[PDB]
């Protein structure tokens, strides 16, 4: 059971990492790409991708 | 020293008028693109005047 438990935990934390800002204005990328021009959305998306 | 605070809510606007008009010259927005405030829309808006 413990290997399944570990794999589910790893995927769970990987998915949950998506809701994270990581120093950006908003976690969801389409938001920041919709409320910014390309020149600064580039910086925000760059931090998110990093 | 006595700034006035006014509400904006339950209303529809067109942020084109303020931006494009040359009367308002000094323009700068922190975290929001100017041309895009036509499509971005906000829960409540606070206007401080002085």
């Amino acid at each position: 059971q413990d290997v399944v438990n570990q794999n589910a935990q790893a995927l769970n934390t990987l998915v949950k990492q998506l809701s994270s800002n990581f120093g950006a204005i908003s976690s969801v990328l389409n938001d920041i790409l919709s409320r910014l021009d390309p020149p600064e959305a580039e910086v925000q998306i760059d931090r998110l991708i990093t | 020293y006595a700034w006035n605070r006014k509400r904006i809510s339950n209303c529809v606007a067109d942020y084109s008028v303020l931006y494009n008009s040359a009367s308002f010259s000094t323009f700068k927005c922190y975290g929001v693109s100017p041309t895009k405030l036509n499509d971005l829309c906000f829960t409540n808006v606070y206007a401080d005047s002085f």
